[PDB]
C-alpha cells in the first residue's frame, strides 16, 4: 500500500498513463509540423484538393508560420503554393497510382530525377549580404588548402572514359566554407562553360592527372547543362536546376 | 443539419467509423478479459 | 457545403444512426437477458 | 578555439575545476598517492557517497564529505553551464532549444544524484565518482529494485534511445543521399524548399506512408532525445520511492506471469 | 492522394527487378516487386506470430512469446510446436527486412539519390541476423536466439548478460554504450541547433551557417559543419551497432568466461605488477 | 462521381454484400448447431 | 457568446470532444480499478 | 467568426451542453442509487 | 447509393477487403486459442 | 484590465485552462493517494 | 487589443472567475461538511 | 465482370496469387503445428 | 518605477508567476513530507 | 596602478570575485564536514 | 555610478537576485538537514 | 547608461540593499534569540 492510488491503480501506472496522454499530444503536434510542406493533399488525376481524412483534419494543418529573413522578405509555411497540374509526361495507365512516362527528353523537360523546385531567383547571401556562392576570381581571399589538389586545370571525364572538358574555375561558398561547383570549359564548342556540382564529382586519385570523374552523366550530356544568367553569382533556382539535371544521369543517361 | 456545414461529411464518417471500431474492439477485449462476460470460456455464474 | 445537401446528409445520417442505436439496444437487451451487468448488494 | 566563456563560463569552469580536483585528489589518496597503483586501479577507484546514517547533512570528509562537496560543486558547474548555453543562444539572437535539451540531461543527472536522495532522505544510493564504481552502482540499483527491465519508464527511455539512434541513422543517411542536391543546407531548404527536401520527403513517403519536413525531422529528433532522459529521470524518481520491486509491479500489471 | 510536389517525381523506371508490373503506387506507398515480397513475408510472419500467441498460455500482449527451439535440438530444424514456428518466423522476418531494404534501393533509384539509407538499414538487418542467426550458429544451437516476445526477449537479454557475471565489463559493450549515448547527445545538439537557427525567437530574423558555426564554437570550442554533422551522426549510429554486434559475437562464441575477470590483464601489466 | 456509375456500383455492391452476409449467416448457423457460444447459468 | 469569436468553433468542438472522451475513459478505468465500483466483477458490498 | 453566426452557435451549444449535463446528471443519480460514492464515518 | 458518391469505390473495396481479411483471421485465431472452439485439437465438451 | 493589453486573451485563457485542469487532476490524485479522503475505497475514519 | 475589447474581456473574465470561485467554495464547503481536513491537537 | 474495369488484370492476378500463396502456407504451417493433422509426424487419432 | 523601464513588465509578470507557483508547490510538498504539518494525514502532536 | 593597465578591471574583478566566493564556499563546506568546527551540529571540544 | 559605470544594470540586478535566492535556498536546506535548526521536525535542544 | 540614470540606479540600489540587510539582520537576531548557533565548550 506504498504507492496505491486505489485497489489496483498506483502512482507509477498513473504517471505512465499521463505520459501516454502527453505522447499522443506530442505525436499530434509533430504531425502538424510535418504537414507544413506539400499539404493539403491533392487528387492524383484531377489535382483538386481531395484526400481520405478523419475528424482530425481540423487539427491536422496548422496556421501558416512566418519566417523573417535578413533581406526583409518573409516565407510562409505552409505557403499553399502548388506546382502546375500539367507536366511534360503521360501516365502509362489511367489509374491514379500509375507512373508517368516522359513525352520527350526527360533531362530537358525536368521530370522525375531531373525535376527541380521553383526556388527564389535570388542567390544565397552571407552574413554581410554578399552572395554566398561566387567563383574564386571574385573572392581572392579564399584559397584551396595546400594539402589538397587544386581541381583547376584537371580534365573532366565521364564513366566511359570520354573527356568532357577542363576545369577552369571553382565556385566556393562563403557562408559555410566548402567548394560547391566546378566551372568546366567544354571541349565541344570552345568558350562554352557549364557548372558542375562538386558533390557529384570524385577524384580518380593516382591517374597522373587526377581526372575529375563524373559518374552522373556522359560527355554528350554536358552540352545540355542548364545555363546561369550571371557569370559571378548563381540563384537558388538555377542552383537547383543544375543539381537536378546532374542527379538524373543515373536514370536517364543511357536513354 | 447545421453541423455538416462545419465538418466535412466524408471526414466525419471516416472518423466515426474508426472511433466506433476501436471502441467496440476495446470493449470486446475488456469483456473477454472479464470472467463473467467471457462467452468463449463460459465460466459458470 | 450548402444547406440542401447538408439536410439530405442529415436525414440519411439520422436514419442510419437510429438504425445503429436500435441494433445496439436490441443487442444490449439480449445481453442483459443473458447476464445482467449491475451487481446487487451481495454481488452476483 | 574562439570559445566565449564570459562571467557565467568563468564561474562554471571554476566550480567544475574544483570538483574535478577534489575527485582526482580523493582517487589518488585512495591508493596512498601511488602513481603506479593509480594507473593499475584507475577504473576500480571511486569516490563513494556518504552512508545512510548521515542523512542529507554534511558527512565527515573521509566518510563522504568530499563526495558531497564535489557533487555540489559539479551540480553548480553544470547548472551554470546551462545558464551559459542559454545566454550564448540569447546573445546570438537564436533559440534556446539547446539549453532546453540540455535541461533534460540535467534533470536526469539531478534525479540520479540529488533529487532521488533528497526524496529518500540520504545520499547512500547516490552515484559514486568512478568508472567501475558507477557501473556497479547501475548493476546494484537494478538488482536491488527488482529488474529495471520491468520499469515502464526504463522501457520508454530505452525505446527513445533506440529511436534517437534510428532517427540519426535515418536523417544522416537521407541528408547524405540528397547531399548532391544541396540537402546539407538545411536552414536554406527550410526557408526555401528545394528538390533535395522534396525528394527526401517523397522517399520517406513512398517508403513508409508518411514523411516529415526539413524542420520537423529536427523537431522529431529533439523530442526523442529529450524524452529519453526525461522518461529515464521519471523512472529513477519513481524507483524505490513508490515502487520497491519493478518485477512485482510488472507481475501485478500483467507484464509477467505470477511466479 | 499526392503532395503538392509529387506528380513530377512519380515517374516510370528505377525498378531492380520485375519491370513495369510492380511500378505503381497504392496510396502513398510505392509497391515494387520487393514491396510485394515485403507484404508476403510481413503477412506470413505476423500471422504465424499470432498463431504462436494462440498456441501460448495468455493473450496478454506483454506476455505473448514465441520461443526458439531447445538447445538440445542443435541447429536442426525443429517441429512447428517446438521452435519450428520460431525458425519460420525468423527467416520470414529476414526476408521481409531484405525486401524492405531492396524496396528502399528501388525508391532511391527512382528519385536519383544516394543509397545511404538502405546501406544504413543494412546494419540494423545485420545486427538482427547476428542476434538470431550468426551467434546461435557459431554457438551450436538455435536456442540462443532471443524469443519473439515483448517481455521474453528482455528476459533473454538479462539472462544472456548475467551468464557472463557482468555484461557491463565487456570492452566492446562499453564502446557500444559510449557510441549510443553519443548518438543521442549529437542528435539533441543537431536538432537543437537547426531549430534554434530556423526559429530564432519571435521578432527575429532566421539565422544561417555563420551563426550555427559561431554558436557552437563560442560554447564548446569547435564545430563540425553542415554535412559533417550528418556524416558524424550516421557514422556514430552505425559504429554503435557494429560494436554491439562485435560484443555479442565475443560473448559466448569466442569468450565464454566472466567479463569482470577478463579485466585482470590491466592489473597484471608489467609496469604495475607488484 | 457520375450518378449512373455510382448507382451501378451500388447495385453490384448490394448483391455482393447480401451474398456475403447470407454465406456468413449459414456458416454461423452451422457453427451454432455444432457448439453454441452462449453459456447458461452453469456455463458449458 | 464572444468566446466563439475568440475560438474557431470547429477546433473548439474537436478539442472538447477529445478531452471529454479521454476524461470519460480515464474515469471509467479508475472505476474499474476499484473493488466497489467494478460493475464487471461485482464484488459484494 | 461573425456576430450572428457566433450567436447561433452559442444558442445551439448551450442547448447541447444542457442536454449533455442533464443526461450526465441522470446517469450519476442512477449510479448513486446503485452504490453511493461518499463514505460515512465508518466507511462502507 | 450516395455513399459511393461520397467515397471512392476502388479505395473502399480495397480497404474493406484488407479489414475483413484481418478481422476474420483474428477471430479464427481467437477461436483456435480457446478450449471449446478449437476444432483442430477437438477437446471434449 | 490592462493585463489584457499585456497578454493575448486567447492564449491566456488556453494556458489558464490547461494549468487549472492539471492542478485539479494533481489534487484529486493526491486525495486518492491519501487514506482519509479516498472516497472510492472509503476507509473508515 | 483595443481598450473597449480589453474592458469587455475583463468584465466577462471577472464574471466567469467569480462563478468559478463560488462553485469551488461551495464544493469545498461540502467537502468540509463531509470530512474536515484540519486536524486537531490529537489528530483526526 | 466490371471488377476488371475497376482493377488492372495483371496487378490483380499477381496480388491474388501472393495472397493465396500466403494463405496456403499459413494453413499448412497451422496443420503442422497441430498434432492430429500433422501428416509428417503421423500421431495416432 | 524605473525598474519597469529596465525590465519588460510582461516578462517580469510571467517569470514572477512561474517562480511563485513553483516555490509554493515546493513548500507545500515539503509540508506534506513533514509529519507535523501533513494536514492530509493529521498525525497527532 | 601599473597592474590595471595590463589587466582589464572588469575581467580582473569578475575573476577575483568568482575565485573568492568559490574558495569561501569550499572552506565553509570543509568546516561543516568536521566534528570540531561544525557550528550547526555543535559537539564538545 | 561607482560600480554601475561598467556593469550593466539589468544584468547586475538579475545576477544578484538569482545568486541571493540560490544562497538563501542552500542555507535553508542546510539548516533543514540539521537536527537542531530543523524548524519543521523541531527536535529538542 | 547615462550619468543621471546611473545616479538614480545607485540611489535606489542603496535603498533596497539597506532594506534587505536590515530585514536580514532582524531575522538573524530573532533566530539568535530563539536558538544560538555558536556551541560552547560542552556543546548545546
Ligand atoms: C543491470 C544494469 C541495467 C540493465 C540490465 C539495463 C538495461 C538496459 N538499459 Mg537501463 N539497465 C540497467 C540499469 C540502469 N539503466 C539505466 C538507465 C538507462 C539509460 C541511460 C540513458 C542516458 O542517456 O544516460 C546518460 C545520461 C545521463 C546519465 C545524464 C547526463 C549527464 C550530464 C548532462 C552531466 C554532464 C557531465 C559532466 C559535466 C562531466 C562531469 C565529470 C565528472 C563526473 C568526472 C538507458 C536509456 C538505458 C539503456 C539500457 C539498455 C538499452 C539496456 C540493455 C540492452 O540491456 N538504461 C536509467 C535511466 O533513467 O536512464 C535515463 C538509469 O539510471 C539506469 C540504471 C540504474
Ligand atoms: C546483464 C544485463 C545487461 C547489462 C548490465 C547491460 C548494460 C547496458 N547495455 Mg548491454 N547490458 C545487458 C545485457 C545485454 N546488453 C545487450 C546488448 C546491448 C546493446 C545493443 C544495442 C543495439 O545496437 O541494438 C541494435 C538493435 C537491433 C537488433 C536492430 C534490429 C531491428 C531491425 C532489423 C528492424 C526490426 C523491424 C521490425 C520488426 C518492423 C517493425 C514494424 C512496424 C513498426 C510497423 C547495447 C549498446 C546495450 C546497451 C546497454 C546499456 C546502455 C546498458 C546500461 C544502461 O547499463 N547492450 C547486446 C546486443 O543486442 O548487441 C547487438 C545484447 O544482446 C545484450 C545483452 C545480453
Ligand atoms: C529559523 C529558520 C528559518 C525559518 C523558520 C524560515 C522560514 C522560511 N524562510 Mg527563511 N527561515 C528561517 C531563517 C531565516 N530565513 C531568512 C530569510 C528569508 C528569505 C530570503 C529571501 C531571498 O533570498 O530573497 C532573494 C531575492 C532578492 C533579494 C530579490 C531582490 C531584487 C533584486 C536584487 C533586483 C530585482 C530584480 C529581479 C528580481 C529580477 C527580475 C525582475 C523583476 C521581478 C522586476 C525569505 C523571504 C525567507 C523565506 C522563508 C521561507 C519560504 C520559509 C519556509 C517556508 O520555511 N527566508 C531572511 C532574509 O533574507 O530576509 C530578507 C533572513 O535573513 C533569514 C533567516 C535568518
Ligand atoms: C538529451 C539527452 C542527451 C544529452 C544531451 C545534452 N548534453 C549536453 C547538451 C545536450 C543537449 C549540451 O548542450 C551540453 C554541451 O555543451 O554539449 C556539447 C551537454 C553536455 N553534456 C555532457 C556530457 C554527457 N552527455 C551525456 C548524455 C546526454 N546528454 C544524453 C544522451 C552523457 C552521458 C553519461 O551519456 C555525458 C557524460 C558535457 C560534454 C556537456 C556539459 C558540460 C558541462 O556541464 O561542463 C561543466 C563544466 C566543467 C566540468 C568545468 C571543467 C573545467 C576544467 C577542469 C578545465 C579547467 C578550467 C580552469 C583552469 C579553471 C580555473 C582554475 C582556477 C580557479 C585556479
Ligand atoms: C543501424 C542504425 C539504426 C537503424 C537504422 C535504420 N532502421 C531503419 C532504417 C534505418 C536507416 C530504415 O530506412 C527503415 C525505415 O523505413 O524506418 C522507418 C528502418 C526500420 N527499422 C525499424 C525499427 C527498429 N530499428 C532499430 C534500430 C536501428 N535501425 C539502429 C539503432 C530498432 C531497435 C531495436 O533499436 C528497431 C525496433 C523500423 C521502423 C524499420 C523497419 C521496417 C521493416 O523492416 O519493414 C518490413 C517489415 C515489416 C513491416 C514487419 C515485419 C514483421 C515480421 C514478419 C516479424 C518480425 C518479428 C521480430 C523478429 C520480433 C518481434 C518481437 C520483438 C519484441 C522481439
Ligand atoms: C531530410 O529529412 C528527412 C525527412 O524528410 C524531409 C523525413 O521525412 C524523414 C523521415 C522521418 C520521419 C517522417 C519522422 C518519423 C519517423 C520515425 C519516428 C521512425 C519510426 C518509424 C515508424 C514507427 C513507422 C513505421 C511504419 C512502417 C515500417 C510502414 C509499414 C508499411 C507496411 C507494413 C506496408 C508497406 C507497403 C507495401 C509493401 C505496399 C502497400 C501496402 C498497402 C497499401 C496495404 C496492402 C495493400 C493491398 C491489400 C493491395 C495491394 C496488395 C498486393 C500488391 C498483394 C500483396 C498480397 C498480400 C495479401 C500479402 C527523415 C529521416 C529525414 O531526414
Ligand atoms: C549543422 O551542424 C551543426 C554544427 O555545425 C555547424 C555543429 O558544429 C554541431 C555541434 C557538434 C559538434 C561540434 C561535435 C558533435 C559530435 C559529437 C558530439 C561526437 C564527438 C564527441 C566529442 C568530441 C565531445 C565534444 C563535447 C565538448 C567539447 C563539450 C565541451 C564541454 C566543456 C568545454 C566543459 C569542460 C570539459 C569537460 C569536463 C569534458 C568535455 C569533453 C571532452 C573535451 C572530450 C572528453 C575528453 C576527456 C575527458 C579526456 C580526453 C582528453 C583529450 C581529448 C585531450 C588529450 C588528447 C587525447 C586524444 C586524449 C551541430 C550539432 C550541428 O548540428
Ligand atoms: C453528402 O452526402 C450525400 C449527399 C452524398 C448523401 C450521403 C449520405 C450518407 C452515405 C450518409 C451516411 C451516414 C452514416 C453511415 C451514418 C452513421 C452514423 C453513426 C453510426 C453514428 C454513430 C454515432 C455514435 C456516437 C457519437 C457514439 C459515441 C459514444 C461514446 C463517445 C462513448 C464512449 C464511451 C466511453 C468513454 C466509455 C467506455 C467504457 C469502457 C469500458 C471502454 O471504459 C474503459
Ligand atoms: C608592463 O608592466 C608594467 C610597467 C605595467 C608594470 C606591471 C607590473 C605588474 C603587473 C606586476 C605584478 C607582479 C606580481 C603580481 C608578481 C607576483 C609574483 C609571484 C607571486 C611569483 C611567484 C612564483 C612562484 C614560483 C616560481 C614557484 C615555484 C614552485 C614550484 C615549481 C614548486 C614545485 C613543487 C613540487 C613539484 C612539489 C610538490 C610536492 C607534492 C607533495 C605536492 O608532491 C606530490
Ligand atoms: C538605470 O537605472 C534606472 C535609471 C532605470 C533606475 C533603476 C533603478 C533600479 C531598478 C534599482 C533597483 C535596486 C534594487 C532592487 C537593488 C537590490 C539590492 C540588493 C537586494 C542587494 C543585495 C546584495 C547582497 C550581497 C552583495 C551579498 C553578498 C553575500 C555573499 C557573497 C555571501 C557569501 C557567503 C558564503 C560564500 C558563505 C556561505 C556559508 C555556507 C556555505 C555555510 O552557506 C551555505
Ligand atoms: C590536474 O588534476 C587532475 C585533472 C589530473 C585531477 C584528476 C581528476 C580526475 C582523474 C577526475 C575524474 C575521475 C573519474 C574516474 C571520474 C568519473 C566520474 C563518473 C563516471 C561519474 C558518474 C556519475 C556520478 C553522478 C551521476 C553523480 C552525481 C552527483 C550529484 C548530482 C550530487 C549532488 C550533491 C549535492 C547537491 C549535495 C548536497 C548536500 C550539501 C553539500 C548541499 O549539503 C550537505
Ligand atoms: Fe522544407
Amino acid at each position: 500500500n506504498k504507492g496505491d492510488i486505489t485497489g489496483y491503480m498506483d502512482v507509477a501506472q498513473v504517471v505512465l498513463y499521463a505520459f501516454w496522454i502527453f505522447f499522443a499530444g506530442l505525436i499530434i503536434y509533430l504531425r502538424r509540423e510535418d504537414r507544413r510542406e506539400g499539404y493539403p493533399l491533392e487528387d492524383a488525376i484531377s489535382g483538386k484538393i481531395n484526400s481520405l481524412q478523419g475528424l482530425g483534419s481540423v487539427f491536422s494543418i496548422a496556421r501558416p508560420k512566418i519566417f523573417k529573413l535578413k533581406t526583409g522578405a518573409t516565407y510562409a509555411a505552409p505557403n499553399f503554393k502548388r506546382d502546375a497540374v500539367a507536366i511534360k509526361a503521360t501516365r502509362t495507365a489511367p489509374t491514379a497510382g500509375a507512373p508517368f512516362e516522359p513525352t520527350g527528353n526527360p533531362m530537358t523537360d525536368a521530370v522525375g530525377p531531373a525535376a527541380y523546385a521553383l526556388r527564389d531567383e535570388l542567390p544565397d547571401l552571407t552574413l554581410g549580404g554578399q552572395p554566398a556562392i561566387v567563383p574564386l576570381r571574385v573572392a581572392p581571399t579564399f584559397s584551396v588548402a595546400a594539402e589538397d589538389t587544386d581541381p583547376r586545370g584537371l580534365p573532366v571525364v565521364d564513366r566511359k572514359g570520354a573527356v568532357a572538358g577542363k576545369v577552369t574555375d571553382l565556385w566556393i561558398d562563403r557562408a559555410s566554407i566548402a567548394i560547391r561547383y566546378l566551372e568546366v570549359e567544354l571541349a565541344a564548342t570552345p568558350g562554352r562553360k557549364v557548372l558542375l556540382p562538386f558533390a557529384a564529382t570524385r577524384i580518380n586519385a593516382k591517374t597522373k592527372s587526377k581526372t575529375v570523374t563524373v559518374q552522373s552523366i556522359l560527355a554528350r550530356h554536358f552540352a545540355n547543362v542548364p545555363t546561369i544568367a550571371k557569370t559571378d553569382s548563381i540563384t537558388r533556382r538555377e542552383e537547383d536546376k543544375v543539381m537536378a539535371y546532374y542527379s538524373s544521369g543515373y536514370l536517364y543517361s543511357d536513354r | 443539419w447545421r453541423i455538416w456545414q462545419l465538418f466535412d461529411p466524408r471526414q466525419a464518417l471516416v472518423g466515426l467509423a474508426t472511433f466506433l471500431f476501436v471502441l467496440a474492439l476495446l470493449i470486446h477485449f475488456i469483456l473477454l478479459s472479464t470472467e463473467r462476460f467471457n462467452w468463449l470460456e463460459g465460466a459458470s455464474t | 457545403i450548402t444547406e440542401g445537401e447538408a439536410k439530405e446528409f442529415h436525414k440519411i445520417f439520422t436514419s442510419s444512426i437510429l438504425v445503429f442505436f436500435g441494433v445496439a439496444a436490441f443487442a444490449h437487451l439480449l445481453v442483459w437477458i443473458w447476464r445482467p451487468w449491475v451487481p446487487g448488494p451481495n454481488g452476483y | 578555439g574562439p570559445i566565449y566563456l564570459g562571467t557565467t563560463g568563468v564561474l562554471s569552469l571554476v566550480f567544475g575545476f574544483f570538483a574535478i580536483e577534489i575527485i582526482g585528489f580523493n582517487l589518488l589518496a585512495s591508493v596512498n598517492w601511488s602513481p603506479m597503483e593509480f594507473g593499475r586501479q584507475f577504473f576500480w577507484l571511486g569516490l563513494e557517497p556518504p552512508a545512510a546514517e548521515y542523512g542529507l547533512g554534511f558527512a565527515p570528509l573521509a566518510e563522504g564529505g568530499w563526495w558531497q562537496i564535489a557533487g555540489f560543486f559539479l551540480t553548480t558547474s553544470i547548472l551554470l553551464w546551462w545558464v551559459r548555453m542559454y545566454r550564448r543562444a540569447r546573445a546570438l539572437k537564436m533559440g534556446t532549444h539547446t539549453a532546453w535539451a540540455f535541461a533534460s540531461a540535467i534533470f536526469l543527472f539531478l534525479s540520479l544524484g540529488f533529487i532521488r536522495p533528497l526524496l529518500m532522505g540520504n545520499f547512500s544510493e547516490s552515484v559514486p565518482f568512478g568508472i567501475f564504481p558507477h557501473l556497479e552502482w547501475t548493476n546494484s540499483f537494478s538488482l536491488n529494485y527488482g529488474n529495471f527491465f520491468y520499469n515502464p519508464f526504463h522501457m520508454l527511455s530505452i525505446a527513445f534511445l533506440y529511436g534517437s539512434a534510428l532517427l540519426f541513422a535515418m536523417h544522416g543517411a537521407t541528408i547524405l543521399a540528397v547531399s548532391r542536391l544541396g540537402g546539407d543546407r538545411e536552414v536554406e531548404q527550410i526557408t526555401d524548399r528545394g528538390t533535395a527536401a522534396e525528394r527526401a520527403a517523397l522517399f520517406w513517403r513512398w517508403t513508409m506512408g508518411f514523411n516529415a519536413t526539413m524542420e520537423s525531422i529536427h523537431r522529431w529528433a529533439w523530442w526523442f532525445a529529450v524524452l529519453c532522459t526525461f522518461t529515464g529521470a521519471i523512472g529513477i524518481l519513481l524507483t524505490g520511492t513508490v515502487v520497491d520491486n519493478w518485477f512485482e509491479w510488472g507481475v501485478k500489471h500483467g507484464l509477467a506471469p505470477a511466479p | 492522394a499526392l503532395l503538392s510536389f509529387e506528380r513530377k517525381y512519380r515517374v516510370r523506371g528505377g525498378t531492380l527487378i520485375g519491370g513495369d508490373l510492380f511500378d505503381f503506387w497504392v496510396g502513398p506507398f510505392y509497391v515494387g516487386f520487393f514491396g510485394v515480397t515485403t507484404l508476403l513475408f510481413t503477412v506470413l510472419g505476423t500471422a504465424l506470430i499470432v498463431w504462436g500467441a494462440a498456441l501460448g498460455p495468455s493473450w496478454t500482449f506483454w506476455q505473448i512469446s514465441i520461443n526458439p527451439p531447445d538447445v538440445s535440438y542443435g541447429l536442426a530444424m525443429a517441429p512447428m510446436a517446438k521452435g519450428g514456428l520460431w525458425q519460420i518466423i525468423t527467416f520470414s522476418a529476414i526476408g521481409a527486412f531484405v525486401s524492405w531494404a531492396l524496396r528502399e534501393v528501388e525508391i532511391c533509384r527512382k528519385l536519383g539519390i544516394g543509397y545511404h539509407i538502405p546501406f544504413a538499414f543494412g546494419f540494423a538487418i545485420l545486427a538482427y541476423v547476428s542476434l538470431v542467426v550468426i551467434r546461435p550458429v557459431m554457438m551450436g544451437a538455435w536456442g540462443y536466439g532471443f524469443p519473439y516476445g515483448f517481455m521474453t526477449h528482455l528476459d533473454w537479454v538479462s539472462n544472456t548478460g548475467y551468464q557472463y557475471a557482468n555484461f557491463h565489463y565487456n570492452p566492446a559493450h562499453m564502446l557500444g554504450i559510449t557510441l549510443f549515448f553519443t548518438t543521442c547527445l549529437a542528435l539533441a545538439l543537431h536538432g537543437s541547433l537547426i531549430l534554434s537557427a530556423a526559429n530564432p525567437g519571435k521578432g527575429e530574423v532566421v539565422k544561417g551557417p555563420e551563426h550555427e558555426n559561431t554558436y557552437f564554437q563560442d560554447t564548446i570550442g569547435y564545430s563540425v559543419g553542415t554535412l559533417g554533422i550528418h556524416r558524424v551522426g550516421l557514422i556514430l549510429a552505425l559504429s554503435a551497432v557494429v560494436w554491439s554486434i562485435i560484443c555479442m559475437i565475443l560473448s559466448g562464441p569466442i569468450y565464454t568466461g566472466s567479463w569482470p575477470d577478463w579485466w585482470l590483464w590491466w592489473q597484471k601489466l608489467p609496469f604495475w605488477n607488484h
